[PDB]
This record gives C-alpha cells, structure tokens and sequence, in this order.
C-alpha cells in the first residue's frame, strides 16, 4: 500500500524506515506474462516513420 | 584481493559495459554478468544467487525507441562487486540490501549511459567528418572510440567501488532523504509523456488526431486489456482502409 | 558481371553487424552501425579515395533506428542493392534510401515485442529459475539459448535479405507501403492515445489539495444508530414534522418490534454513529453493514474531495492530456537543440516541486 | 432574510429576466439561475442540486422563428424562490413539487412575454419616431427602457413571490398530498425525454438515425463520462465525414 | 482614406453586439439591436442631427431575424461597408441590405442547429452531470465555458467580417455548410442517445412489480453452517450418497477436525444460515464472510427480482427508448402548437398514476 | 408422477416431431422443447437452465440443401426426459452427462429422420397417384398423413423413454464415474465452439474477418447484455453499408 | 369473375406455414406447396375436374426453397393461377418458367440471414436471459422468432400477390447483396462477441495454481496484534539499532503510546491476518473493511491461477485459440461426419484436462 517509487518486472521498491528494501509480489510465471501484455500492448505504438 | 582476480574483474566489467549498448550477447544481463564476475572472485553461488535474483528485476528492461533502459549492467557490475566486498552472502543480505543498491546504482547507471550517448554526438560528428575524406579507416575508428568509451562508462566507475571499502557506498545510498527520492519518483511517474510526444508529433495530421482522441477517450474501460486494445486498434485500421480502398477501387 | 560478393564476405559482415549499436547517438540513432556492418563489403567494391566511393560512404550517414536484431534482412537488400550499383545497374541513391526507410520502422515495431518482451523474458525466467539452486547450468544455458537463437536469426534473415533483394523493392514500389505506413500510424496514433491516458499517472492526492470535508448527511455514510446507552436502532415510518421545527422519527430494534418513538439527533433518544465507536457489533448489525457497503453507501462520515477526484470527475487522465499537449507545443515552438533533455529535466524538478509543496 | 439578501435576490432575478431575451451569458439557466440564487439566500447545495436537475428539463427550450420558447428564466427564479422560502430540502419535494411548479411558471412566464414583446411594437414605434430626428442617444434610450420592461416583467413578480409572507407558504407547501407529490416527483424524473423528443424530431434521417442506437447501447459505461461521451462523438462525426468526403472524391 | 476605426471601437461595437436583442418585435425582428451595434461607428463619423448622419441611421428600420450568436459576422460586414460609404466610394445605398438580406436565410438556418441545439445541450448536460454531486464546480464551470465559446466567436468572426468584407459570400457558398450540419447533426444525436440512456430514471422497484422471490440455494447466497449449540463447520468429502436421496457431508470446524459428519440440511448436523441470526462473529467467521462477498456471492437469502432488473437484463433504458419513440410519434402526429405542453400534463398525471398503482 | 405429465409430455414431443421438419414454431429448439418439459413434468427451472445450456449448442444445427441436421429436436426431447427422470439439477450433472447424451441422441435422431425422409419418397408416390384423381381430400390426407408420420418418429422414442422405470435410469445414472463427469462438466464449455466455427466458416471474407476480432475484443464490457450488442453490431452494419454504396 | 378475399388469403397462410412435413430426396417440398395453394383452386374449379386434375399435375413437378421465403412465391402463384383460372392465353409452362428460375437466388437469400443470422442471435439471446432458470427467456423467443416469421409471410405474400410477375424484376440483383452483405457482418460479430462469452473453461484446479509468496508485512488486510491480545498501530520511528532494526511507538486505538519494541517475532507488536484476531468488534472493523474496500488481498500469500493470468493477457484467449484450431481441421479434414468426431475429442480433452487438475 506503500509508495512504489520504482517497480521492477515483479516487486517494488520502496523506502522504509531509512534503509531501502526491495519486496517481490510476482511469480515468475506471472511476471513474464505481465511483461508479455506490457509489450505487446506497447507494440501498438511507435510502428511510425521514426524520423 | 588477488591480482588476476582484479584484472579479469576489470575487464569482465568492461565487457558488461560495452554489452549493456551492444545488447547481442546479453554480457551485461545481471543473470551472466554477476554469475561471471563471481566466477572471477571465488565463490560461484553468491554470484549465481545475485544474477538469479536480478533477472527477474531485469525483464522488460530493454530500451526501445530511444527510451532509455535502467541499465542493468551497472546495477550487476556493482552489486557483484560490493557482494564479494561484504562477506556476506547468507541469501538475506542479497536480496535485503544487495537488490535495493542495485536499482539504485541502475538508476545512477541509466544518468550516466544518458550522459555518455549524449557524448557521442561529438564523436559521430567527428566520424562524418573523417568520412567526407572517404576513408574506411577513419570511421571504423571513431565507431570504436565511441563503443571504447562506452564500454569505460562502466570500467571506470567500477574500481572505484572495488577500492573505497564496502561499507560506505551502502550507507551513502540509504542516506537518501525523502525528498529526492519521492521528487525522482513523481517525475518518473510523469516523464514517458515526453517519450510518447515526439513519436505523437512525427506521424499526426487532421486525418489521425481522431483515432488519438478516441484511443484516449475509450481507454478508462479497466475490463479492456492492453493487448485487447491492440487488436481493437488493428482491427479499427483494417476497416478504415477497407472503407477507404472500396472508394479507391472506385 | 563481377564483384559477386562471396559466402565468407557476406559472414565477415554479419560478424561486424553484430556491432550495429555501440554509435548510439540521440540526434542520428545507430546510423554508424550501418556503415560499420557494410564496411567490407563496399571495401571489396571500391578502393579508398575513390570519389564513387566518397558518395557511397557519404550514402549511408543518416538516420537508421530499429531493432539490432531485425536489421540482417534489411542488410543483405542493401547489399544486394550495393552490388547492383557496382556492376552499373541502374538504380539511384533515392531508391536505397526508401527501402531503408520502408522497413526501417514497421520491422522495428515487430521485433521490438517479439525479442525485447517475448523470448528475453521467457529465456531469463527459465534461466534465473534454473540459477535459483546455485548451478552453474543456468548462465550457460541463457547464453547458448539466446546466441543461438540470435545468431541463427541473424545469418538466416541476412541471407534471406540477399536473395529476393530487387524483388523486396517492386514490393515495396508497387504501392502496398503506402497502405502499410497509413494502417501503422492509425494503430501506432490510437495505442499513444490509450498509453498517454494509461501509464501517466499524476495523482493529485498528497496531504495538501484536500478540498474542505462536509458533515455530508445522517445515514448517507456507513453507521447505525446508538440510543442513549448501548442497543442499536433503525429508522421507522414519518409520522409528521412537529411545528417547533423537529420531526419525530419511528425507531425499531433490530428485531422487527417498535421502540421509542421520537426525535433524531443528539436531543432525542438515538443519534447515528460511525462504525468505530460502537461496541459487541452483533450478527444483524455486520449483515446491515455490509449491505450498505456493498451497495456503494459511503465509508467515511467526513467525505474528503480531492482535488485528483475533481480532476476525474471531469475527465480521467485530464491532466496527463495537458501534460502531452503542453509538451507538443514546446517541441513545437524551437526552443533551440537540446530540448527534449531539457523538458526532461524541469519536469523532474516540477515534479519534486509537487511533491514538496504537498501537492502530489 | 437579511436586507441585503433581498436586494442580492433582486437584481440577480432582474438579470435572470434581462438574460431570457439577450441571452448571451445565460444567467437565465437553471444550472446557473438557481445555483447563485441559492449563494445568495443561505443554503447552497440543494440550490445547486435543483439547478442541476432543473438544466435538463430547460434542455430544448430556445426560442426559433419567432416561436418563444417556454421560457425558463421565470420558470427557474420563482421555483429557486420558493424553494428557499420553504425550509423542506430532502431532495425528493425538489423533484415533487417544485419541478411541476417550474412548468406551470414556465408557461406562465411563456404568456408574460408574449404579451411584452407585442407591446414592444409601440416602443419600437416610439424609437422609430425618435430617429426621425436623427439622434441616436434617443434610440439608445428607447432600446434601454425596452429592456427594463422586459427585465421588470421579471422582477415584480419576483418580489411579489418574496414579500408575501413565510409562514402561509409554508403551510400551503406542506398541505399537498404525500402520495401525489411522490407521484409528481417520479414523473417528473421522466418528463426530460419530452426535452429531447422535438430536438430528436429536429434532426433525424435514416443516415443518421444508426447514431442515436449507438449512443443508446455506449452510454451505460459509467467509465466515460459526459465530457468522455462528448469527444466520442466528435471524433465518431469527424471520422464518417471523412471517410464520405474521400468515398465521394474517390 | 480617413475615418478608420480603431481596435478599442472594434471591442466596444462587439460588447454592443452582445446586446443585439431587447427590442423584440412581431413586425420587424430585431429591428434597432442592429443599430445600437452600429452606434458609435456613427458616433464617430457624423455627429447626429445632419443629414448624413440621419439617413445613416434610419436606413436600419428592416426586418432583420438571424441566431443572435452568429451575429458579428454581419456587425463586421456592415461596418466595413459603411466605412466605404463614409470615404468617398460610390457604393449603391441598397447593396448593404441587400446582402444582409441575403446573409440572414442561410446563416441561421445553419446557426438555429449548431448553437441552440448541438452545444447547448452538451454544455447543459455536463453542468448537470457535475451538479449532481452537489459540487460548486458546475455552474462556475458552465459561466466559463460557455461565455469563452461566445466570446472567442463573437470576437474573431467579427474581425474576420471586418477584416474580410463581402468576400464571406464566397468564403462559405454553397456545400461548406452542409458539412458542419451534417456533423453537429450526427453529434447532436450520438450525445441525445446518451443522455436518454443516462438521465431518465424510471425504477420500477415499488411496492409492487415485484416477481415471485424464489428461494436461491444452499450456499449460492453469503452465509455460514451452524451445528445446533453454536459453533460454525464447512462442508466436505462426500462418503457416499445414502439410498434415500440424500448425501453423508463431512462438516469441518474451523481447526481442520472432523466431527458430526451428518447430511446437509435441517434434520442434520448443521444447516446454512444467513448472518442476521449470527452470533459472536469474532474469529475466522468473519474473514470467510469477507472472502464470501469478495467472490461476489450475494447476501440475501431470498433472489427478489422486480420489473426493473428484468428490463436491466434485457437492456437498460429500454422503457426510457420506448417512451421517447412513443413520445415522437405524438408529436409527428398531433401536429399541435401546444402538443408538448400536454403531453407534459398527461404523464405527469400517468406519472401519479404508477406510483398509486404501485408500479413506480 | 400423475398421468398429466406423461401425456403433456407425449403431446410436447408430437409437436416437437412436427416441426423437426416444420421449423416454424421453433417448438423443437431445445430453449423451448426442453422448459415444456420442466413446465409438464414438475421441475420446471431446471428446464429452462439447461435450454440455455443447450441452446449454444444448437445454433448452427440448421439443415440446408438436403443437408440433414443435427435434429436439435429428438435430442432435446430427450434430454428433457432423461432429466426429468434423474433427480440431479446441480448445473454440473446438467452439463456433465446429459449434454453428452444429448448429443447422441441428436446423432440418432439425424440417421432416423434420415430414414424417416426416404420412406417420404413412397408416401409422396401415393398423394401424386391420388393427385392423377383429381381429389384434393386425396392429397391433403396423404400431407397430413406424412405430417402424423414423422410426428410419430419422436412421439414413439419419447414414449419408450418414459416406459422405463425411474430407478433404473436413476441407477443407470449413479453408475457413472465421479472424475469422469466432472471431466465432461468442464467439456461442456468446449462444444459450443464447434458449433459457433460452422457459422463462422459457412460466412467470411478477408473484407468482414475484422468484425470477429472487434466483436471479440468489445464483448468483455460485461456492462453492455446481449440485445444491446446486438444493436451495435446492426449499427456497425448499417454504417459500414452507407460508407461503402456512396463510393 | 373469381376473385379471391383476404379469408381464403389468411387460409393459404396457414396452409403455407406446413410448407414442410412432405419432403423427399428426389422432388422435395412438393407436396407442400400444393397443400398450401388448394384452397385457390378449390374456390375454382370443383374437385374431379378435368381442369383440377390438370392443375394438380402442373404443381407437381421439383420445387425446393427455403421455407420461410416462400411467400412472394406463393402470392405470385396465386396471382398467375387467378389470371389463368379467367380465360388468358399465359402459356401452361409460365408458372413453372417462374418458379424454376427463381428459386435458386431466394434460397441462396433465405439461407444466411434466416438460419445462420436471426435464428442463432435470438437464441443466444434467449439462453443468455435463460442462464438463471427465469421463465422470461423462453417467452421472449418464442414471442419474437414468431412474431417476425408471421409478419415476414403476411407481409411477402401481398407483396408477390399484389406486384405479380414483375416480383423477378422488383429484386433483380444487386440490391438483395446488400442484405446479404449485412446479414453476414451482424451475424458473425455477434458469433465473436459469443465466443467471447460463452465459452468458459477457467483453469483453476487444484494444480495451476503458481507458488504463493509470504508478500510483505503489512500489504495485506490485518492488523498489529501485541502479544497478549488487543490491536495497536505503528506509530514513528525512536532510532534504529545497531543490529539492523528499528524500535518504534505502538500506539492504541486511543491516541495513546505504549510498548515501543521492535516489530517481528520477538517483538513486541507483529503484523498478523483476520483470522487469527480475537474480539475484533469496535473500531478494528471499521479499519478491516476500510482496507479490503481499498483493494487489498485477503490473503497473507497471494495466489495466481493460469486463469486470472490468462484473463491479463486478453480474455478468451483460450476460446480464440480454439475456434481457431477447429476451424483449421474443420477447413483440413473434409469429412461428413467430422463435427461428431471433433465433439467427442474435445469431451476427451475436458476430461483430461479435468484429471491432471489444470481444471
Ligand atoms: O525499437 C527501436 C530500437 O532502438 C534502439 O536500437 C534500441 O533501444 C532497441 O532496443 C530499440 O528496439
Ligand atoms: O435565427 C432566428 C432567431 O430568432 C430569434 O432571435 C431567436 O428565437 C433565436 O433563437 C433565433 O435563432
Ligand atoms: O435453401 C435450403 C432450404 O431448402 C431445403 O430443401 C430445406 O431443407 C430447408 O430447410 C432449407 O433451409
């Protein structure tokens, strides 16, 4: 429920007292089709002249 | 620590910086790299357990269309080294501290990749103007200056870690205030709109901003994924040009 | 005919366009990889010094930006196009460029998810699974994977690139691109539009830009009824609105019987409370609870408006579409070289401006 | 009802009035008459929220070739009024016996300035006569006298319905039915579609008859909204006009 | 060339404009709001009283009907011919009615659609929208937005006419407008559609109008198993259905054990039940019932369903299509000046009908 | 069970015998064959639950050009019975075994009707005998009497059916593995794909191919119930039409 | 003379509506039309009449159609038999000149819209409104298939009645495209929106069901339990050790501190679920259903199935991948009886699948 300052293909990580800590909330599995959609849905953009 | 260990850590470290570019061989993946710079310094598990636990950080970090990664070889390259330095390698010291210094160091990674592909323009320029002469010779040189440099982006600050000590780099990081920290996140969180502007503003015309604005007006529906968003944006596209071919048959 | 480049010329320069970035400017992306792979070739072509030479290099010094790995394809066309030009086969400078550009971009936009986000995150999963259990098996099976993988894409694609080169360019000449850069730029125009409202996320929260709470109502928020000491009672039928400008209220327990029988608030019997005050919370009283909280009854007695409410209120993601057209206009207005770097720049100290002053 | 929320509700009523025949700012609108005629006399949020449920009824009430509309500036001041002088703001007698109310007002005001405006002709008469000179601080005298009739045509009937006194209009409020204002209220939760129907009869063909069916079956995700709603259905005009402009071309 | 008005004087005739109507009149539409435009134009051209200045004004006692929005249009036309007069230019006294003539038919017949019927209903139904809340934002938000769209058109049409002259004729024509009409048209329909949909609330919930509530099942609705003297179990294995038609359940404390082993149902160990008569929910119990609602079971024992969801379930709004459809054939039909007004008096008295028959 | 049911239920399957070649009333359609049954024969929401269940499959079962159907008719006919026979309504032995069974029994009812419609080639040759007399009773009789004739084809199955004694069908029933019928339970979400890919293949184009995949992509909005996508689809349609005739 | 009224109009409708029932292999729907035109002939010309004889023969012939279309051809058989029932020179073969050529394209019409498009729509629609057992679906179908099929026939036949023979030129070609055209894009939108929609074989199980990870410490829905009972609060932060932890304020639902010891095991105040809380009545409840309202995992340990994974990437993609597959070898193996083949493998497959516990 914390800030999410960066988040990783699975986990986050936040700041904690005052020693940063990183927690995974993602089975591998999971991440992989979370990183799956991302790009695909992604893949949509660009596609363009690129200069 | 050993002599050899330090030079094969060195160039190990240079290949990792010359491979977070490069991207063909995966040497700077944390998988291989903090593996491999462990296979340099003795213990084989603390850098296999390091690169396994990395990896799963390091999907979908590739950057794309001039999107800058997070630069995964500088979060390996240091993390490795400041594991071997602390001996500690009891698979909570890894993940609890290791991990976090390694996204930070990737960020600090990604500053300075940002800043040495900036650099090269000079270079590139030079290489234009060395290829106005015609020479073969002269580009292939400045390519490999430029990928040299690129490759030193990380061979330098990398015996820096290697020398200080171990301690003082770990408690540097968490020393981060707050205030940098949330500032860099809420810019983070805003700052792809800039990478989505110049690829807006390169294809756009009178024709295209509606399926722009219709893209933005029907994407609130959370029961849509991406992926089904995509396929509603090609198939829109499929009959757009059906409808507008019927007439150009015509 | 002649300058037929051979079978070990054409693998020279797939070894060397395994160095396509590395020149990795932002003004001209990756276009010295280009020159780098083509190299022997147009060395085997020319002799340094040459001014046909001069033009041939000068040629390939603009911009090329794509996937690393989908670019053997177009290598092997413009080597095929080179050789072309060798022995005088009529083709200008022109025609190299449009194929160049052709596939320059759609084929980076299918390789991107296909390498990057398909098979990457598929081999690194297997392979940290495998690195899991201290095994040296691990890297090395990333590695042989993904360069083999690579590798055999790279010269199989390259070669596919040679043969049916000219033919690649009737394709591409025989109007079919002009369909394909319009259906690209619909799709690529309404995914950016999806993106621009999706991943910018400005929440507005923060413990400033909190619009005043308000009393909001007497039951309008979850909570029962407390009257004097203990028990817990519902509203009843409206008999009438006393004339000394208080309306008694039918009070029933929560049994199905008629109690009390008066006002509402503080001076009569029974006055609404929240969920956290009262106490021995009964089965009747959860199933009420939940009832009004599955029917979006409201949580808090002291609703709190945010500002990011407002903003969605009128329209989600208002703010990330002021942000993108904002940004257009200063790319738009030349604010000299330099400017994306600078935009970047000020909108992160904008952004730790905002969180600073308790905005976001 | 302090003496300065009589005059704020005065000359607010009087510009209400003024603004049903200029009717460039709409103060007339419910959205707008009643919301600020509620600032003004206390209690706001019912105001704002009768407003908001009065705007639909006024939908499709302009006035059109000389046709006068049934002219919701009076409609919306005198229900604002009365609502104010009735200390009853439960959200249903809002509905219930206000809104039926609003309508008789409406037509009651439709019958006032039919007959101000025929009787305007003898001003314009007088003006006309006034030119015949060849002045035009005359004329402009005669149009500003023209509008204060017209805005005063509002403005007594306002105190009117202000001086009488609180206590008989509170009894009589309170005297109705509780069945019948129930009945009113839930028909009157329906009378808006009348609003649409001769707008809908305005414009309708069998090209764009498929476009109101597509509204229809879109509008109940709640995830657009009205704005949302909007931009659709410019960008769906937009695209179907260029699609048969290059249908006709090609 | 003297005689040439200023930027301010161009403000000060469009605020004037702004006051276009106030002398409405049955026999000449609008007849001296045109002149009060033009006022100072003749201010400062000719002081009143000379014969120029006479003829200068009484030429403006025509007909002159048109949407009082598109207005400057005209204004600046007007003013720009006027100037011409004023300098010395031969112009033909009539030609300016005669194009004003001309300019009113078209201008708002085009106009009458666009601005009273296309974006007033839009800015309405927004400003409600946001004042069902009970926000001050919608009509301050109202006020803005519209007085920005009549105030940026007002202004640039005004000086485009100024600007432009008669060559506004040319400048529309024929066939440009019919696109806008078209447009504003599909638009006006697509948002009607919605606002049908959205805004017309009939719920037929009532006292009656409600179809037999059957009894659900066993556990489709949210609820726990009681065995006698409290406690509370959770079905499972099945041991094998008895011969008489009834099936031997394990019943499972919250620890694990197995105890009881009876059939479900009433003469058994335990029985489901609903929350109401639970008591002491504090344990696991109430996370079950937690995760019970979370998988969206639903709480009452006993399905209701009234008209309205059986008209949910087909579409929604589908009596708010058939009412409108209804309602536009009467006014196809009746061909009445007064049709609405009864129409308006007829379903309110239908309207009291429902709710007295207990439908509504 | 009182003699009521059995001869609603008799009657129900003569109509259904009717229009498994009439097809005008739609009264063999397993949405309305099947709910009879559960009206007829006591339990009556069961029968309207696995009408819809079955109906998915039914689309598509359509005959054409001599090409006999499937015969939704004789198939939901006896699924009906079947389950009013077997006192099991738990929506998993609902999709678990009779739907299976249903599907045989429409294999079966496919090769009857078959033989059904090559006896027809002798009745027609005595109505066209009686036609060279001139009678019109002679001909109208012998419509009739074909009529009759495959109103029994599934009037007489029904009848068979029912005669069973119900505990050996409920045993029959018991009898059958546990993880078998879960396994067919899960199948039963399988089947309609078949029969919605016969449509799909009897009509389609690279030109409409695209209309599949945004209808695909659009059903997801669990706001929007069937008769409203309907309408969108015909909006879509006529839109579509109107873009394209003005080329 | 021998003009007929809309009685024996309304006789030939429901004497049309058992187009079928008389049906052969050889010469199909025959007999039917026959049944449907009697009434006609017997206003006519007597029963035995040489005359009737020869107009029984005349519709004896082949006359195959679909049967729902069928009545603009009956209304024009009707209007050509009055014609020729009044001492007209038409030749015999007219009606079958007609109806031979005609047949084909009002079949190739009827087939799609009627049996592929309306028919399967309604359906779906019906056994979507049936999938609660509610007694409105059937109705609805019923009601509405009828009530389009009985309008469809009245309407069509004084349609071929009224216009004649010039019905061949009142469709033409072209026009009829259109309708096909139509019918085909509706049909199979709603076919991919079923797809979507009705086919359901969520993989939960008791194996597809990926490793659960202990998550965090406080991202899920609980509360800090304190050794002896009670709910507490993490308040600030009092200095961190150093060992590596921190010592911080466990204030009561009070506004008061007490305790302040570190959190985990050893200390004193440690993050725990709800089913562990004991007398949790009082404001504890109210911060319970406030997190799980703010969308919080019930959970200690997160658990992901292959289908909520599967719904993430698109939903039905397993129905997608299907259709495909079936309509692959359904395009390969062109067979007769292949459909039933298919069927029984797919129940393979659920059972299969069902017993390796992916569903
Ligand atoms: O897609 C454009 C392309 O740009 C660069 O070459 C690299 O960042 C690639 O990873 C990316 O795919
Ligand atoms: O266009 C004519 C014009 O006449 C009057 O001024 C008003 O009714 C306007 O609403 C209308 O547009
Ligand atoms: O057009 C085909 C049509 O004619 C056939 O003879 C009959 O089987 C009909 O059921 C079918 O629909």
């Amino acid at each position: 429920h914390e800030y999410h300052l960066m988040n990783g293909a699975n986990g986050y990580l936040t700041r904690v007292n005052g020693k940063y800590v990183y927690r995974v909330t993602k089975d591998p599995v999971s991440a992989v089709f979370g990183v799956i959609s991302n790009g695909w849905g992604s893949a949509g953009a660009g596609f363009g002249p690129q200069h | 620590m050993s002599i050899i260990s330090i030079i094969l850590v060195l160039i190990f470290a240079f290949l990792a910086g010359l491979e977070g570019i490069l991207d063909q061989w995966q040497f700077h993946q944390p998988i291989i790299a903090c593996s491999l710079i462990g296979i340099a310094t003795g213990h084989m598990a603390a850098g296999i357990i390091l690169g396994g636990s990395l990896q799963m950080i390091a999907l979908g970090w590739a950057n794309v269309g001039a999107a800058v990664a997070p630069d995964a070889a500088l979060a390996s390259v240091a993390s490795a080294i400041l594991m071997v330095q602390g001996g500690n390698f009891d698979l909570t010291h890894i993940t609890g501290v290791i991990v976090p210094a390694a996204i930070l160091l990737a960020t600090a990674g990604l500053v300075l990749t940002t800043l040495v592909r900036f650099l090269s323009v000079g270079i590139v320029h030079l290489a234009d103007a060395a290829a106005e002469k015609g020479s073969y010779s002269g580009v292939a040189g400045w390519h490999m200056f430029a990928l040299l440099l690129q490759g030193l982006r990380i061979a330098i600050p990398a015996a820096i870690i290697l020398a200080i000590p171990a301690e003082t780099v770990t408690a540097a990081l968490n020393a981060i205030p707050d205030w940098v920290s949330k500032g860099l996140a809420v810019g983070g969180g805003m700052v792809v709109v800039v990478g989505y502007a110049m690829v807006i503003n390169l294809m756009a015309t009178k024709e295209l901003w509606p399926f722009f604005f219709l893209g933005f007006v029907l994407a609130p529906l959370s029961s849509i994924t991406l992926i089904g968003m995509g396929i509603l944006g090609v198939v829109i596209a499929l009959i757009y040009l059906n409808l507008s071919n019927t007439a150009g048959n015509g | 005919k002649k300058f037929s480049l051979s079978k070990n010329t054409r693998l020279s320069v797939m070894f060397r366009s395994m160095f396509l970035q590395g020149s990795w400017n932002y003004e001209r992306m990756q276009n010295l990889g280009f020159l780098y792979s083509i190299i022997p070739a147009l060395k085997q072509f020319y002799k340094p010094g040459s001014e046909e030479a001069k033009e041939a290099l000068k040629r390939h010094m603009e911009f090329f930006n794509t996937h690393p790995y989908v670019a053997a394809p177009i290598v092997g066309v413009t080597l095929a196009l080179e050789e072309e030009i060798a022995n005088g086969v009529e083709i200008d400078e022109a025609a190299i460029q449009g194929v160049k550009v052709g596939m320059m971009g759609p084929l980076a936009g299918i390789g991107d998810p296909v390498f990057w986000f398909t098979v990457r995150p598929i081999v690194g999963a297997i392979a940290a699974s495998l690195a899991t259990g201290g095994s040296i098996i691990a890297p090395i099976f990333f590695f042989v994977v993904w360069n083999a993988i690579r590798i055999a894409f790279l010269w199989y694609t390259q070669e596919f690139g040679y043969k049916q080169g000219t033919a690649i360019t009737s394709d591409l000449g025989g109007g079919m691109l002009q369909q394909i850069t319009k259906g690209a730029s619909i799709l690529g125009m309404f995914i950016l539009g999806v993106l621009i409202q999706r991943w910018v996320n400005i929440s507005f929260t923060g413990p400033n830009a909190m619009l005043p709470s308000k009393p909001l109502a007497d039951g309008a928020y979850v909570g029962e009824w407390i009257d004097k000491a203990g028990k817990v009672v519902v509203q009843g039928a409206q008999t009438g609105t006393t004339g000394d400008g208080v309306a008694k209220f039918d009070w029933l327990d929560q049994a199905g019987n008629g109690v009390g029988n008066g006002v509402a608030g503080q001076g009569g019997f029974a006055h609404y409370v929240t969920v956290d005050q009262l106490n021995t919370v009964d089965g009747s009283t959860l199933h009420n609870i939940l009832g009004q909280v599955s029917s979006g009854l409201g949580l808090s007695p002291e609703q709190t408006q945010s500002l990011q409410d407002v903003f969605n209120s009128l329209i989600p993601g208002f703010i990330a579409l002021l942000l993108t057209f904002l940004v257009l206009w200063i790319l738009r207005k030349w604010k000299n070289k330099n400017a994306p770097l600078f935009i970047i720049i000020g909108m992160f100290v904008l952004g730790i401006v905002l969180h600073v002053a308790g905005l976001a």
